[PDB]
């Protein structure tokens, strides 16, 4: 250029180099999916973030988790892409806690819009709970008798009908949070999760990217 | 010398102007459907406007 | 709609108003041809 302002030419270098980066870590922040992992204690993300420490980051597409106690910060941010809130449906007890804490995360008026990635963890642990005869959910959820196994609910080959019976229970108390609050600006989209499973990452993943169109069916309409 | 044209008046002429009147019908059916359910998903799927 | 369904990037009235444009675009060209016919060469009525 013509190099003319002197102390102000470096200056205007200074902020003209200063806006190329701004560009620069614009086009990774744009296309960037922030998730935050509102685990409970005994929830069990830490399978999760092991098996994200394994190896996120999905094809060229990046995502960004933030984990994380009062929740004064939560509300602060909305541009948050999604919850992944693990539960440890293996816990009968702990798990109308999970369900409250979820009524809370679903009800929340600051983040009305932003849609959930929902895992029930630990669910191989629930199916050696419940083969077992130790575990009866008629004491904690009395409903579990009342409950009958939903055909339209497809199960997994080999598993044992009142395994299904009780996943679908916890899986459908959850959900009548979301169906009940049938919002629309966001949906839950439930998964059972294990320990030492690869393949939690791709569904997430996957979930992704279903959101962004939904937004995208919202801005023009569509939906 | 007989002056020949499609005539309004040809009775071939009245079944293509009920056939066009009956298009004109059908558009204005399944536009009038698309506005009284309007809101229906089924609807909204199919960018409304256009 | 394709181009929702393969906005997998997470962020993308004035989109309605393109819309229109667009086919405003399409048929505005096919009112040039049809204009410059129209007034160059205008069809008639031959007996």
């Amino acid at each position: 250029g013509c190099t003319l302002s002197a102390e102000d030419k470096a200056a205007v270098e200074r902020s003209k180099m200063i806006e190329k980066q701004l560009q620069k870590d614009k086009q990774v922040y744009r296309a960037t999916h922030r998730l935050l992992l509102l685990g409970a204690d005994n929830s069990g993300k830490s399978t999760i973030v092991k098996q994200m420490r394994i190896l996120f980051q999905v094809d060229k597409v990046n995502f960004h988790m933030f984990d994380v106690e009062r929740r004064k910060w939560i509300q602060c941010f909305n541009d948050v892409t999604a919850i992944i809130f693990v539960v440890d449906s293996s816990d009968y007890n702990r798990l109308q806690e999970a369900l409250n804490d979820f009524k809370s995360i679903w009800n929340n008026r600051w983040l009305r819009t932003i849609s959930v990635i929902l895992f029930l963890n630990k669910q191989d642990l629930l199916a050696e709970k419940v083969l077992a005869g130790k575990s009866k959910i008629e004491d904690y959820f009395p409903e579990f008798a009342r409950y009958t196994t939903p055909e339209d609910a497809t199960p997994e080959p080999g598993e044992d009908p009142r395994v299904t019976r009780a996943k679908y229970f916890i899986r459908d108390e959850f959900l009548r949070i979301s169906t009940a609050s049938g919002d629309g600006r966001h949906y839950c989209y439930p998964h059972f999760t294990c320990a030492v499973d690869t393949e939690n990452a791709r569904r997430i993943f996957n979930d992704c990217r279903d959101i962004i169109q939904r937004m995208h069916l919202r801005q023009y309409e569509l939906l | 010398k007989e002056i020949e044209f499609l005539s309004w008046t040809e009775p071939f002429g009245i079944a293509l102007t009920l056939f066009a009147v009956l298009g004109i019908f059908l558009t204005a059916f399944v536009l009038g459907v698309f506005i009284k359910f309007r809101n229906t998903p089924i609807v909204k799927a199919t960018n409304r406007e256009l | 709609v394709l181009l929702v369904f393969e906005a997998k990037i997470p962020t993308s009235w004035w989109g309605l108003n393109l819309q229109f444009l667009l086919v405003f675009l399409c048929t505005f060209m096919q009112i040039v041809i049809c204009v410059i016919w129209l007034y160059t060469a205008p069809p008639s009525s031959y007996r």
